[PDB]
This record gives structure tokens, C-alpha cells and sequence, in this order.
């Protein structure tokens, strides 16, 4: 992503989304 | 048994990274081949089949991530610190721990890939020590121990 702070939010909602799936 | 799951989670990154990148080879980084039956061995292989299906599905994302990454990897600290703080500042679960995992196992891939060796064992020593200072190892101790992640 544009910078840090939005690159780990993003891992965020990846992290949400293997929640949800695994 | 908070900081034995500190301990714990050394393993289980190395473990994962072996497995990730060993089933990436079947479709290169020499340091992600040697040095693992046990219990955390099992949990890392787990999550890194799930892991190798993240990385698969967010594959441009894990890419523009590397933008920050310096090419000498001056900042390899930084980085991992404000991305993983970024990760968590909203809470914690077992997807976003794995989603931690992945993301050491492509820093500790892109910096080789930029020619600086023998850096594994450092972003293995990032992983665990975020997890301690960052109430991951915690979480992880009250949910019963990396072990529960075979569930
Ligand atoms: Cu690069």
C-alpha cells in the first residue's frame, strides 16, 4: 500500500479474512 | 506459559517458512532449507498450507508491500515494527497471527532476494519478540499454547 501504517491494515483485513475462512 | 509460547513461536516460524517455501519449489532461497516431528513442527506446516493459499489469493498486495523494504535493508526493523504495529493496533486472532507469519516469511525472502545472507534467523527473532512485547505469545498462552492451532 501508499504507506506502513496502511500496508498493516490491509494484513489486517487478510488476517480477518483467514479468520472467517480457516 | 506465556514465554513458553515466546519460545514456542521460533519453531513454529521456521517450520512454516520451511514448509511455505518448499511447496513454492513445486510450481529460491538456500537459508529456507535447513535447520527443523515435533509438536510446533506440525503447527508451522499447518499454517503454512493455509499461509501458501493467503499468499496465493493476496499476491499483489504482498508484492507493493516490499516498496518500504530498502534494498540493503537498512530499515528491515522499521518496517516489520510499523507494518505488524499497524496488524494489531485493532486486536488479535488466529488469522492475523498467520497473517504475521506470512508476512516475516516475504521480508525474510525479499531481503535475501536483495543479496543480504544469513538474515532468517533475525526476522525469526523479530517474529518472537513482537509476539512477546505485543500480547500475541499472551493470547496465544490463553487460548491453550500453539498446539491449539491444529484445531
Ligand atoms: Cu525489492
Amino acid at each position: 500500500s501508499s504507506t506502513m501504517g496502511q500496508v498493516g491494515r490491509q494484513l489486517a483485513i487478510i488476517g480477518d479474512d483467514i479468520n472467517r475462512r480457516y | 506459559s506465556e514465554e513458553q509460547v515466546a519460545q514456542d513461536t521460533e519453531e513454529v516460524f521456521r517450520s512454516y517458512v520451511f514448509y511455505r517455501h518448499q511447496q513454492e519449489q513445486e510450481a529460491a532461497d538456500p537459508e529456507m532449507v535447513t535447520l527443523p516431528s515435533s509438536t510446533m513442527g506440525q503447527v508451522g506446516r499447518q499454517l503454512a498450507i493455509i499461509g501458501d493459499d493467503i499468499n496465493r489469493r493476496y499476491d499483489s498486495e504482498f508484492q507493493t508491500m516490499l516498496q518500504h523494504l530498502q534494498p540493503t535493508a537498512e530499515n528491515a526493523y522499521e518496517y516489520f515494527t510499523k507494518i505488524a504495529t499497524s496488524l494489531f493496533e485493532s486486536g488479535i486472532n488466529w488469522g492475523r497471527v498467520v497473517a504475521l507469519l506470512g508476512f516475516g516469511y516475504r521480508l525474510a525472502l525479499h531481503v535475501y532476494q536483495h543479496g543480504l545472507t544469513g538474515f532468517l534467523g533475525q526476522v525469526t527473532r523479530f517474529v518472537v519478540d513482537f509476539m512477546l512485547h505485543h500480547s500475541i505469545a499472551r493470547w496465544i498462552a490463553q487460548r491453550g499454547g500453539w498446539v491449539a492451532a491444529l484445531n
